[PDB]
Protein backbone atom coordinates (compact mmCIF):
# COMPACT_ATOMS: atom_id res chain seq x y z
CA UNK A 1 0.00 0.00 0.00
CA UNK A 2 1.17 3.33 -0.76
CA UNK A 3 -0.19 5.24 2.44
CA UNK A 4 1.85 2.22 4.96
CA UNK A 5 4.72 3.35 3.05
CA UNK A 6 4.76 7.35 3.42
CA UNK A 7 5.00 7.05 6.87
CA UNK A 8 8.67 6.83 6.65
CA UNK A 9 9.19 9.44 4.17
CA UNK A 10 11.24 11.79 5.00
CA UNK A 11 10.32 15.13 3.98
CA UNK A 12 12.36 18.18 3.06
CA UNK A 13 11.21 20.13 6.49
CA UNK A 14 12.21 17.29 8.51
CA UNK A 15 15.84 17.09 7.09
CA UNK A 16 16.45 20.49 8.09
CA UNK A 17 16.55 19.59 11.51
CA UNK A 18 19.17 17.05 11.10
CA UNK A 19 21.73 18.35 9.47
CA UNK A 20 24.44 18.47 12.11
CA UNK A 21 22.95 15.46 14.08
CA UNK A 22 25.54 12.51 14.99
CA UNK A 23 24.01 9.08 14.23
CA UNK A 24 23.08 10.50 10.54
CA UNK A 25 23.77 7.00 9.20
CA UNK A 26 21.29 5.02 11.36
CA UNK A 27 18.49 6.37 11.63
CA UNK A 28 18.04 7.62 8.18
CA UNK A 29 19.37 4.68 6.70
CA UNK A 30 16.36 2.78 5.61
CA UNK A 31 13.75 5.10 4.71
CA UNK A 32 12.75 6.38 1.45
CA UNK A 33 12.47 9.57 -0.03
CA UNK A 34 10.62 11.36 -3.40
CA UNK A 35 13.38 12.58 -4.70
CA UNK A 36 12.76 14.95 -8.17
CA UNK A 37 14.66 13.35 -11.19
CA UNK A 38 12.49 15.12 -13.40
CA UNK A 39 8.80 16.39 -16.09
CA UNK A 40 6.69 15.81 -13.17
CA UNK A 41 7.59 12.15 -12.82
CA UNK A 42 9.16 11.29 -9.73
CA UNK A 43 11.21 7.89 -8.41
CA UNK A 44 11.36 6.46 -5.21
CA UNK A 45 15.17 5.34 -4.29
CA UNK A 46 16.79 3.26 -1.24
CA UNK A 47 19.12 5.36 0.80
CA UNK A 48 22.36 3.46 1.02
CA UNK A 49 24.23 5.69 3.28
CA UNK A 50 25.25 9.30 3.50
CA UNK A 51 28.46 11.04 1.01
CA UNK A 52 29.71 14.48 1.58
CA UNK A 53 29.74 16.58 -1.81
CA UNK A 54 31.99 19.19 -2.76
CA UNK A 55 29.87 21.51 -3.81
CA UNK A 56 28.33 24.44 -1.13
CA UNK A 57 24.52 25.32 -1.68
CA UNK A 58 22.21 27.25 0.09
CA UNK A 59 18.62 25.13 1.27
CA UNK A 60 16.57 28.32 2.21
CA UNK A 61 17.63 29.63 5.69
CA UNK A 62 20.11 26.67 6.41
CA UNK A 63 22.76 25.36 3.95
CA UNK A 64 24.59 21.51 3.52
CA UNK A 65 26.75 20.51 1.24
CA UNK A 66 26.51 16.82 1.85
CA UNK A 67 25.21 14.17 -0.78
CA UNK A 68 22.82 11.27 -0.76
CA UNK A 69 23.82 7.96 -2.31
CA UNK A 70 20.08 6.81 -3.23
CA UNK A 71 20.02 3.71 -5.51
CA UNK A 72 16.54 3.05 -8.02
CA UNK A 73 16.48 -0.69 -8.46
CA UNK A 74 19.98 -1.12 -10.35
CA UNK A 75 20.83 2.72 -11.61
CA UNK A 76 22.99 5.24 -8.37
CA UNK A 77 24.38 7.79 -8.98
CA UNK A 78 24.83 10.68 -5.86
CA UNK A 79 22.05 13.16 -5.31
CA UNK A 80 21.19 15.95 -3.68
CA UNK A 81 18.84 17.22 -0.77
CA UNK A 82 17.45 20.23 -2.41
CA UNK A 83 16.15 17.74 -4.88
CA UNK A 84 14.10 16.25 -2.57
CA UNK A 85 9.89 16.93 -3.02
CA UNK A 86 7.29 17.04 -0.03
CA UNK A 87 4.76 15.19 -2.06
CA UNK A 88 3.71 11.76 -0.88
CA UNK A 89 4.24 8.67 -2.58
CA UNK A 90 1.66 8.20 -5.69
CA UNK A 91 0.05 5.24 -7.16
CA UNK A 92 1.54 5.62 -10.35
CA UNK A 93 4.96 5.92 -8.10
CA UNK A 94 4.47 3.33 -6.10
CA UNK A 95 3.47 0.64 -9.22
CA UNK A 96 6.82 2.05 -10.62
CA UNK A 97 8.64 1.52 -7.78
CA UNK A 98 7.48 -2.11 -7.10
CA UNK A 99 8.14 -2.78 -10.85
CA UNK A 100 11.97 -1.70 -9.78
CA UNK A 101 12.20 -3.50 -6.99
CA UNK A 102 10.94 -6.73 -8.73
CA UNK A 103 13.19 -6.37 -11.63
CA UNK A 104 16.58 -5.56 -9.93
CA UNK A 105 15.74 -8.41 -7.63
CA UNK A 106 16.06 -7.04 -4.47
CA UNK A 107 13.47 -7.98 -1.68
CA UNK A 108 10.67 -5.72 -0.36
CA UNK A 109 11.28 -4.99 3.14
CA UNK A 110 8.96 -6.58 5.51
CA UNK A 111 6.29 -4.74 7.01
CA UNK A 112 7.50 -4.99 9.88
CA UNK A 113 10.69 -3.32 9.55
CA UNK A 114 9.29 -0.53 8.12
CA UNK A 115 6.75 -0.49 11.21
CA UNK A 116 9.89 -0.67 13.66
CA UNK A 117 11.85 1.73 11.57
CA UNK A 118 9.08 4.34 11.52
CA UNK A 119 9.54 4.90 15.47
CA UNK A 120 13.47 6.02 14.92
CA UNK A 121 12.73 9.20 13.65
CA UNK A 122 9.86 9.79 16.12
CA UNK A 123 12.15 8.71 19.12
CA UNK A 124 15.02 10.93 17.55
CA UNK A 125 13.16 14.27 17.36
CA UNK A 126 12.30 14.15 21.15
CA UNK A 127 15.75 13.35 21.66
CA UNK A 128 17.32 15.49 24.97
CA UNK A 129 20.38 17.02 23.43
CA UNK A 130 22.17 16.59 26.91
CA UNK A 131 25.51 15.45 25.93
CA UNK A 132 28.20 16.84 23.95
CA UNK A 133 26.71 17.24 20.42
CA UNK A 134 26.25 20.93 20.36
CA UNK A 135 30.08 21.87 19.80
CA UNK A 136 30.18 19.78 17.08
CA UNK A 137 26.75 21.23 15.86
CA UNK A 138 27.91 24.59 15.71
CA UNK A 139 31.30 23.83 14.66
CA UNK B 1 3.89 21.19 21.27
CA UNK B 2 5.38 24.40 22.24
CA UNK B 3 9.40 23.87 22.35
CA UNK B 4 10.16 27.32 24.04
CA UNK B 5 11.53 28.94 21.02
CA UNK B 6 14.23 31.66 22.29
CA UNK B 7 16.44 34.39 20.54
CA UNK B 8 20.21 34.33 20.27
CA UNK B 9 21.68 37.24 21.84
CA UNK B 10 24.22 38.32 18.99
CA UNK B 11 23.46 36.50 15.93
CA UNK B 12 19.24 37.12 16.74
CA UNK B 13 18.60 33.14 15.20
CA UNK B 14 15.76 31.66 16.01
CA UNK B 15 16.82 28.45 18.92
CA UNK B 16 14.86 25.54 20.38
CA UNK B 17 15.65 24.76 23.90
CA UNK B 18 13.67 22.59 26.32
CA UNK B 19 14.04 21.94 30.06
CA UNK B 20 17.57 19.89 31.25
CA UNK B 21 19.32 21.37 28.16
CA UNK B 22 22.39 24.08 28.20
CA UNK B 23 21.29 27.52 26.52
CA UNK B 24 23.82 27.82 23.95
CA UNK B 25 22.78 28.55 20.15
CA UNK B 26 22.77 26.40 17.29
CA UNK B 27 25.63 27.94 15.55
CA UNK B 28 28.65 29.38 16.82
CA UNK B 29 27.99 29.31 20.72
CA UNK B 30 27.07 32.00 23.20
CA UNK B 31 25.84 31.84 26.31
CA UNK B 32 23.26 35.32 26.22
CA UNK B 33 19.81 34.88 24.75
CA UNK B 34 16.28 36.44 25.04
CA UNK B 35 12.91 35.32 25.03
CA UNK B 36 9.76 36.24 22.33
CA UNK B 37 6.74 38.64 22.44
CA UNK B 38 3.89 37.18 24.49
CA UNK B 39 1.28 35.84 22.08
CA UNK B 40 -1.66 37.45 24.66
CA UNK B 41 -4.03 40.46 23.57
CA UNK B 42 -1.63 43.06 24.44
CA UNK B 43 -4.16 46.34 23.71
CA UNK B 44 -3.18 49.68 25.19
CA UNK B 45 -4.83 52.73 25.53
CA UNK B 46 -3.24 55.93 23.28
CA UNK B 47 -3.77 57.80 26.93
CA UNK C 1 14.78 61.30 22.33
CA UNK C 2 12.59 62.04 19.15
CA UNK C 3 10.45 65.09 18.07
CA UNK C 4 7.03 65.33 20.38
CA UNK C 5 3.92 64.86 17.82
CA UNK C 6 2.18 68.83 19.63
CA UNK C 7 3.93 71.30 21.28
CA UNK C 8 3.44 70.60 25.09
CA UNK C 9 2.07 74.98 25.56
CA UNK C 10 0.66 75.33 22.54
CA UNK C 11 -0.62 72.10 21.51
CA UNK C 12 0.43 73.25 17.32
CA UNK C 13 1.80 70.16 15.26
CA UNK C 14 5.53 70.17 15.25
CA UNK C 15 6.45 66.57 14.46
CA UNK C 16 6.14 66.77 11.23
CA UNK C 17 8.66 69.73 10.63
CA UNK C 18 11.75 68.44 12.55
CA UNK C 19 13.34 67.21 8.58
CA UNK C 20 12.28 70.34 7.74
CA UNK C 21 13.83 72.47 10.42
CA UNK C 22 16.97 70.22 9.55
CA UNK C 23 16.68 70.82 5.71
CA UNK C 24 16.26 74.67 5.87
CA UNK C 25 19.03 74.66 8.12
CA UNK C 26 20.71 72.88 5.97
CA UNK C 27 20.84 75.04 2.93
CA UNK C 28 21.72 78.00 3.41
CA UNK C 29 19.27 79.65 6.04
CA UNK C 30 19.80 79.70 10.28
CA UNK C 31 17.74 79.28 12.62
CA UNK C 32 16.35 82.51 13.36
CA UNK C 33 15.18 83.07 10.19
CA UNK C 34 13.83 79.14 10.09
CA UNK C 35 11.78 78.88 12.54
CA UNK C 36 9.32 81.66 11.18
CA UNK C 37 9.65 80.75 7.49
CA UNK C 38 8.20 76.87 8.71
CA UNK C 39 5.40 78.92 10.55
CA UNK C 40 6.20 79.42 14.61
CA UNK C 41 5.09 82.30 15.50
CA UNK C 42 4.75 82.33 19.62
CA UNK C 43 7.93 81.46 21.34
CA UNK C 44 6.56 78.44 23.10
CA UNK C 45 6.43 76.20 19.74
CA UNK C 46 10.04 77.45 18.98
CA UNK C 47 11.37 75.58 21.59
CA UNK C 48 10.69 71.83 20.23
CA UNK C 49 13.21 72.64 16.81
CA UNK C 50 15.58 74.37 19.47
CA UNK C 51 15.86 72.75 22.72
CA UNK C 52 15.00 68.95 21.22
CA UNK C 53 18.15 66.18 21.41
CA UNK C 54 17.61 63.58 18.67
CA UNK C 55 19.18 60.64 20.80
CA UNK C 56 16.83 58.41 18.19
CA UNK C 57 20.28 58.14 16.38
CA UNK C 58 22.21 56.57 18.78
CA UNK C 59 19.55 54.18 19.87
CA UNK C 60 19.36 53.05 16.11
CA UNK C 61 23.28 52.58 16.35
CA UNK C 62 22.70 49.39 17.96
CA UNK C 63 21.22 47.60 15.35
CA UNK C 64 19.60 44.28 16.65
CA UNK C 65 20.41 42.02 13.28
CA UNK C 66 22.80 42.81 10.55
CA UNK D 1 5.81 22.45 13.86
CA UNK D 2 6.58 18.95 12.20
CA UNK D 3 6.27 20.08 8.09
CA UNK D 4 4.44 23.60 7.71
CA UNK D 5 4.90 22.60 4.60
CA UNK D 6 0.91 24.28 3.08
CA UNK D 7 2.56 22.76 -2.90
CA UNK D 8 5.77 23.96 -1.15
CA UNK D 9 8.41 25.90 -1.89
CA UNK D 10 8.82 25.25 -5.65
CA UNK D 11 11.59 22.39 -5.51
CA UNK D 12 14.41 21.94 -7.97
CA UNK D 13 14.66 19.20 -10.32
CA UNK D 14 18.31 17.35 -11.24
CA UNK D 15 18.50 17.60 -14.69
CA UNK D 16 17.26 21.38 -14.85
CA UNK D 17 21.23 22.00 -13.40
ZN1 LIG E 1 25.31 29.04 20.57
ZN1 LIG F 1 4.64 76.30 21.54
Amino acid sequence: LPEELNRVRLSRHKLERWCHMPFFAKTVTGCFVRIGIGKPVYRVAEITGVVETAKVYQLGGTRTNKGLQLRHGNDQRVFRLEFVSNQEFTESEFMKWKEAMFSAGMQLPTLDEINKKELSIKEALNYKFNDQDIEEIVK
Amino acid sequence: QQPMIYICGECHTENEIKSRDPIRCRECGYRIMYKKRTKRLVVFDAR
Amino acid sequence: MIIPVRCFTCGKIVGNKWEAYLGLLQAEYTEGDALDALGLKRYCCRRMLLAHVDLIEKLLNYAPLE
Amino acid sequence: TSTYGRYGSQTPMYGSG
